[PDB]
């Protein structure tokens, strides 16, 4: 017969190549539209919230997380999906590092660990993985900025310039299309926004679209004052009221 | 200019070729339409 | 077909295991309503009267998890009744180690992130009922989490179950526009339970009898359902306006 | 024939081969295609990248070079999810022998070890083997220089040079024609960037789609130092070999 | 009779009307003339009904072979149709 | 840096007569100002006559100096900088001598040599070069080659909107006024978004088309709702934009009288149009071919006399259109 | 026809609409002259099996007065070799040769269906039929004084190429 | 596509029908994104059965909102709940 749709949990794709992944990137693909974009001075992500009912309230709806100041993270697919997959990765990170070295951890070692829960998934039979596809970006001080696409295979790639859910071939091109990697931080918000309004004309307000950056520190968000060797959050999310004022200056 | 182009590749870019020629209203393909040619049929083929 | 007894991806990305979970809540047929006023929430879930052989106060679509959190459930009963046993556990023992209230928010995410435990369990069926967790926060006030039966959850202005709750989340989106709120006016919690049910017949079209509902009220640092005489109380006050 | 159990690695094929170990060589060939050299001064390292896509960034990324030791580097052709399992495993069983014996773990000590760790899979259990091709490459004070590879079956054999991936028949056969007994290895990086430009679509042989690492005996002090060039550092060697 | 063919009904022109008329323009080229054309799109939209408005200037005759016809479980008429066609 | 500030500034004020000696003066800066890189500054200087309006002496005088100083070691790499806007001074010199015998050799050095996207600013101009020459072979070959690099190299809105429009311009010729219009409403819209980068003559201009390709297609509902709805018109009026109007009612009633009233009135912004006019002759000989059809109705061999009172023109107009045609 | 309009009650929002697609094209085509959109070829009745299939089929030739023509979908694809084109050809020639006649047709949701591509795999009765049925109303010779009806459970089981503008129309659901 | 581009289909099929001087062709325009040929036949026509329905020849502009209404749904799927996720 045909084949059991196999993660290679307990058997091995015949074809040479899994079948279900791409069955999984339909999963991704059936997910919204989420770019990200990695400059000099700093990493911008931009994605787009489902309306679903007119009376569901758009604050509960989060699609970026907060794992450390530093690095922020943006997903596409399934809501429970990406509970379930950060509230391990958060332990792992403090486990494997919060516990030993008692700093924040960086972008090389958190992204890594991220992809090791689906690592375990694909390999654990009777347990399927995820089909939610993160982008992840941070800013370190051993390799810098940094924008990684985490695919529910287990394989990691940095990108300049990247787009997931059912945009992905085509707004890929859209960000090559009108972005460079020449260009800083402040030209590429106003090219992530352009590119997210391509997706959904119905709705660019706040409401339905999450908009975060990454860059300098802010001493708001820090939370104390009076120790300068602390740094501040490097990852600011902007509040929908602020989001409209990037779109009149759009 | 090209990269393994069969026997029905090549047809293709001499007929592109002379494609560019009729907008141009002359019976003679010139050495520009080739140039033009080769980044069509190859990126023609490639789509689909 | 051995495509549609997994629980995995199937080859269209549309799981038929979870299009199963939502048609088996629309199989009893019940229309629950659950609004979000100023100071207080109202959710009032159809009680259907079955023959004299059975007792309507043992009867209850509404299952109380603590003070001032309430749950109405609208699906397959087995299922509904041991998901309240789940919902009750996580939250006495968040209140333990945590020592704080568990809220809505959170207590939509416990069953949510739990039905995908039971997804990577073979043996375990996972829920195919909605949970509709209502509560009135510290801070953020009224709030109303549905949990579907594949583990979505997100706030609501105005939410119900069954086949009419596209008309009634229409004649309800509308009346909040006039308004431009989505809070029910009179603060007092005794007249947020009329209004609540005025919305719903009118939503519904049909109007019910004191056996025919359940209405669940959930107060700051309080939580009751009222009862056969209560509800009865009710319909007299609407039907005078 | 007509009924093939392709379900558990325990069930036997009529032929007698897993019939998973032949698609897993269809894997293999569909990543990109790296070649290892055995010298006799060193190890030559070059392999080329699968990923054309200019907005990836390939500087900063190496998906095929890895580094278990100072001793020992190695490149890994497969899936990744099982790439960072077995490497990573392979960093904490090298690093145990230094636990125990406060020595580095020579090559076909180590090498014999982790080819045991896939058959464990295929051995016992309802887990997944791991289709995987490895490049061995390091040193050591008994046999010297020992180059092996890593087989889905796996087992190790040892290879002078050899090439897998894409193309693995083709690249083989410029490799017997051109080897030298000697092995330079100057001759060793001119031989490797003369059979990826034929084994390679693109006749440019950009630099940033290349993995290039060499280990040279002739360090100071008579030391084994295993150094990866950055890739502004991989386009210099292409115009002295001759390439662009 | 449909807006928008510009970009469509441009490249109609030279795969069609020259073939059919001007052809002797392309023995002044020295190539053949090209022996048809492919449509990609969704079905309805200057395709089905276009087609049989580009025969009127031609004045050609419009065969109509589907992909879904002379299909039938007797086995031979297949492939006799089309040679006789 | 603020000489670039200081230089938009001197148009304004009416200092371009010393701005014009001042800008050769930055050779000297380039010697060390931004290790070179000429584009950054000459170039800049150039651009602010474009935005703010500069008269065409002092344009070409500067233009055709600075390029000839030391700054040419430079400009061996950014010779395509000046060299598009040299022969858009041309366009308002009105000569393409200069410029056509220019391109053709330079579009050999141009193709992925220098710079990408500079290929339809090149090709822009010149399709107008061959649209003056009145040769239809190069100017659709010159925009389609520009039209094709659309998806590969990328402009902006003011270059891609006029890429539409000098499409729309070739239809005028070859009639097909069904799907010619498109390009002229479509291009309307970008130039409407510009605000601030868009001036009264450039937005008054592109009207004046999409009125005319109206009245080609002879719609005499379309043409009055432009003018009359204020949400239509946009807040555009001048000569040329309410002659349209004149000429519209003119072909509803199909009468020669008010057909050249309108022409003595409206004559300074209607005929300093080129395109206006070669349209005015064809629709001259539109409304009168109607007219010539009300005496061929009947039968012939009447007088002549009377044939010019039922026309409304005289003896010598009627008796010289007629023998035309 | 047979059945009256009593029996079909309760659907007159969705009768009268019926009427001016059907009725008045087929007496005055004067009406959608005026207004210049062109008059639909194919209704789909679709709804429960049994419900308001036989009710509606009967109802609009008894008030219109054309002739009741039922061909039932089970009556063309066969696993015997043959039977396709035939049907649908000489039905055609019958509604050419009498002008007042409606066709009906019943349970098309065995014929249908899309497959992948729209080729044939055990289909070869299934799309020669499905392909025939869009070239009589789009061919050069349709039918003006009959409409095509087909009585289904749901337009999911049509073919997406008979769900074109062209072919049908018109989508009326019996609840 | 494009709010004026597609104006050569919106508008040549609207030159085929009797429409009414308030009538507001722009509506169709905005809202409508990415439509064949066909999809936008089947709009005019709708508008149609809107006059018919309220027995007018004329097109008026409630009958162009009343064909939008109904043409709301282009691809297949159920109600605005798709897109499980």
């Amino acid at each position: 017969m045909t084949d059991r749709y196999s993660f290679s949990l307990t058997t091995f794709s015949p074809s040479g190549k899994l079948g279900q992944i791409d069955y999984a990137l339909t999963a991704v693909k059936q997910g919204v539209t989420s770019l990200g974009i990695k400059a000099t001075n700093g990493v911008v992500i931009a994605t787009e919230k489902k309306s679903s009912s007119p009376l569901a309230m758009s604050e509960t709806l989060s699609k970026v997380s907060l794992l450390t100041p530093d690095i922020g993270a943006v997903y596409s697919g399934m809501g429970p999906d990406y509970r379930v997959l950060v509230d391990k990765s958060r332990k792992v990170a403090h486990t494997s590092y919060k516990r030993i070295y008692g700093e924040y951890p960086p972008t090389k070692l958190l992204v890594s660990e991220v992809a090791k829960i689906m690592q375990e998934a694909t390999q654990s039979g009777g347990v399927r993985p995820f089909g939610v596809s993160l982008l992840i970006a941070g800013h370190d001080e051993f390799n810098g900025f940094s924008l990684y696409q985490v695919d529910p295979s287990g394989s990691y790639f940095p990108w300049k310039a990247t787009a997931i859910g059912k945009g992905s071939v085509a707004a890929k091109t859209f960000l090559e299309k009108r972005w460079n990697d020449e260009l800083e931080l402040e030209d590429a918000i106003h090219i992530a926004l352009l590119t997210l309004k391509e997706s959904v004309e119905g709705e660019f307000n706040g409401d339905t679209i999450e908009l975060a950056i990454i860059g300098d520190e802010n001493p708001d968000l820090l939370g104390y004052t009076g120790i300068p060797t602390d740094k501040g959050p490097r990852f600011r999310k902007l509040t929908s009221q602020e989001i409209n004022d990037r779109l009149e200056a759009l | 200019k090209m990269n393994g182009c069969s026997g029905a590749d090549v047809k293709g870019v001499c007929t592109e070729a002379g494609m560019y020629a009729l907008r141009e209203r002359r019976i003679h393909v010139t050495q520009e339409d080739f140039e033009l040619a080769v980044g069509k049929v190859m990126n023609k083929n490639q789509e689909t | 077909g051995y495509d549609r007894h997994i629980t995995i991806f199937s080859p269209e990305g549309r799981l038929y295991q979870v299009e199963y979970a939502f048609k088996a809540t629309n199989q009893t047929n019940i229309n629950s309503l659950a609004v979000r006023g100023k100071d207080c929430t109202v959710v009032i879930s159809q009680k259907k009267v079955p023959d004299k052989l059975l007792d309507p106060t043992t009867v209850s679509y509404i299952f109380c998890i603590s003070r001032t959190i309430g749950m109405v459930v609208n699906g397959p009963i087995p299922d509904a009744r041991n998901a309240a046993l789940r919902a009750k556990a996580e939250a006495a023992e968040f209140r333990y180690k945590y020592g704080y209230d568990m809220p809505c928010d959170v207590l939509a995410k416990r069953m949510a992130n739990l039905s995908q435990i039971y997804t990577q369990r073979a043996y375990m069926r996972p829920l195919g009922v909605i949970l509709t967790f209502v509560s009135v926060d510290e801070e953020l006030g009224p709030s109303i989490y549905k949990t579907d039966p594949a583990g979505y959850y997100v706030g609501y202005k105005a939410t119900a179950t069954g086949p009419k709750q596209q008309e009634i989340t229409t004649n309800l989106e509308n009346h909040f526009k006039k308004s431009k709120i989505d809070h029910i006016n009179e603060e007092s919690w005794e007249k947020v339970v009329e209004f609540a049910i005025t919305h719903m017949i009118d939503a519904l079209g049909t109007e019910f009898s004191k056996n025919d509902l359940e209405v669940g009220v959930a107060t700051k640092d309080k939580f009751f359902t009222l009862s056969a005489e209560n509800i009865e109380e009710r319909l007299v006050a609407i039907a005078e306006q | 024939g007509s009924r093939r159990y392709d379900s558990r690695t325990t069930i036997f094929s009529p032929e007698g081969r897993l019939y998973q170990v032949e698609y897993a060589l269809e894997s293999i060939s569909h990543a990109g295609t790296a070649i290892g050299i055995m010298a006799s001064d060193g190890i030559v390292l070059a392999a080329e990248r699968k990923v054309t896509s200019t907005l990836l960034e390939q500087d900063t990324s190496t998906e095929k070079l890895y580094k278990l030791n100072d001793k020992i580097a190695v490149a890994v052709a497969g899936l990744t999810a099982d790439a960072e399992i077995l490497i990573n495993t392979a960093r904490i069983h090298a690093q145990n022998y230094l636990k125990t014996y406060n020595e580095d773990i020579p090559v076909e000590i180590l090498v014999r070890r982790l080819s045991d760790i896939k058959q464990g899979y295929t051995q016992h259990g309802g887990l997944r083997p791991f289709g995987v091709s490895f490049i061995y490459a390091g040193y050591d004070d008994r046999y010297g220089y020992q180059l092996y590879t890593s087989n889905p079956s796996g087992n190790y054999t040892g290879w002078k040079a050899i090439s897998v991936g894409a193309n693995t028949s083709a690249a083989q056969t410029l490799l017997q024609m051109d080897y030298k007994d000697d092995m330079k290895v100057d001759d060793a990086i001119e031989l490797a960037l003369k059979t990826l430009s034929k084994t390679t679509d693109s006749s440019a042989l950009t630099y940033d789609r290349l993995e290039f690492a060499t280990i040279r005996k002739g360090a100071n002090d008579g030391e084994v130092y295993q150094k990866i060039f950055k890739p502004q550092e991989i386009k210099d060697i292409l115009v002295k070999t001759g390439i662009t | 009779d449909v807006g928008g063919l510009d970009m469509q009904k441009q490249e109609i022109r030279e795969a069609v009307e020259l073939p059919l008329v001007q052809a002797d323009l392309y023995e002044q080229i020295g190539i053949d003339p090209p022996r048809g054309v492919l449509l990609y799109g969704p079905p309805g939209t200057g395709k089905t009904m276009l087609v049989k408005a580009v025969a009127n200037s031609t004045k050609a005759a419009f065969i109509r072979v589907n992909g879904s016809e002379f299909v039938h479980k007797y086995l031979g008429e297949g492939p006799r149709m089309v040679r006789d066609v | 840096t603020s000489i670039l500030e200081l230089g938009q500034l001197y148009v304004t004020m009416g200092a371009k007569d010393k701005l014009r000696e001042f800008i050769p003066h930055s050779t000297e800066y380039m010697m060390q100002f931004a290790k070179s890189k000429t584009v950054k500054v000459l170039k800049t200087l150039i651009e602010k006559f474009e935005q703010v309006p500069d008269s065409l002496d002092d344009q070409i005088f500067v233009c055709e100096k600075s390029i000839e100083f030391a700054k040419r070691e430079k400009r061996v790499f950014l010779k395509h900088s000046l060299s598009i806007k040299l022969a858009t001074l041309h366009y308002q010199k009105k000569q393409y001598k200069d410029s056509l015998a220019l391109i053709n050799d330079l579009l050999r050095e141009f193709k992925k040599l220098d710079d990408k996207p500079s290929l339809v600013d090149v090709h822009l101009l010149e399709s107008k070069v061959y649209h003056k020459l009145r040769n239809l072979a190069k100017s659709k070959a010159s925009l389609t080659a520009a039209r094709t690099a659309a998806n590969s190299i990328y402009c902006p809105t003011q270059t891609v909107a006029e890429l539409d429009l000098m499409s729309g311009i070739l239809h005028c010729e070859d009639k097909d006024y069904k799907t010619a219009f498109s390009y002229f409403f479509e291009s309307f819209e970008s130039y409407h978004n510009l605000t601030t980068h868009n001036s009264y003559e450039k937005a008054c201009q592109v009207l004046k088309y999409m009125l005319l390709s109206k009245i080609m297609l002879n719609l005499i509902d379309d043409v009055k709702n432009i003018l009359n709805a204020k949400y239509t018109k946009e807040t555009y009026q001048s000569r040329g934009i309410d002659a349209m109007k004149a000429v519209a009612e003119a072909y509803n009633n199909r009468s020669l009288l008010d057909f050249n009233t309108a022409l003595k009135q409206y004559e300074k912004e209607l005929m300093g149009d080129e395109l206006t006019r070669s349209h005015f002759n064809a629709l001259y000989d539109t409304l009168l071919e109607s007219n010539l059809c009300k005496i061929i109705e009947p039968f012939e061999c009447v007088e002549i006399s009377h044939i010019s009172k039922i026309i409304g023109l005289d003896t010598q107009q009627v008796e010289g259109k007629l023998s035309q045609m | 026809g047979e059945i009256t309009f009593d029996g079909i009650g309760g659907l007159t929002e969705q009768i009268r609409e019926l009427r001016e697609v059907i009725e008045l094209p087929l007496k005055n085509p004067e009406i959608f002259q005026r207004v210049g959109i062109k008059p639909p070829k194919g209704v789909l009745l679709y709804g429960p099996p049994g419900t308001g299939k036989t009710l509606l089929a009967k109802a609009v030739a008894a008030t219109i007065g054309a002739n009741f023509i039922f061909s039932p979908a089970s009556g063309i694809v066969d696993k015997y070799i043959g039977e396709s084109a035939r049907i649908i050809r000489e039905m055609f020639a019958y509604a050419k040769e009498h002008e007042p006649c409606i066709i009906f047709m019943d349970e098309v949701d065995a014929i249908g269906g899309r497959r992948f591509s729209e080729g044939t795999s055990a289909d070869r009765e299934i799309q020669r039929t499905l392909m025939e049925l869009l070239t009589q109303m789009d061919g050069f010779d349709n039918l003006g004084q009959t409409k095509i009806i087909m009585a289904t459970n749901r337009p999911d089981t049509l073919d997406p190429a008979l769900l074109r503008p062209g072919r049908l129309d018109r989508k009326v659901e019996i609840p | 596509r494009d709010r004026r581009e597609r104006r050569l289909i919106f508008g040549t099929i609207a030159s085929k029908m009797s429409l009414a001087p308030e009538a507001d062709l722009d509506s169709l325009i905005i809202r409508n994104d990415s439509l064949s040929g066909a999809v936008i036949a089947a709009i005019m026509q709708e508008a149609g059965l809107r006059a018919v329905r309220k027995n007018r020849y004329v097109i008026l502009q409630s009958d162009l909102e009343e064909a939008y209404a109904t043409q709301v749904k282009t691809d297949n799927t159920v109600d605005k709940f798709d897109f499980y996720k």
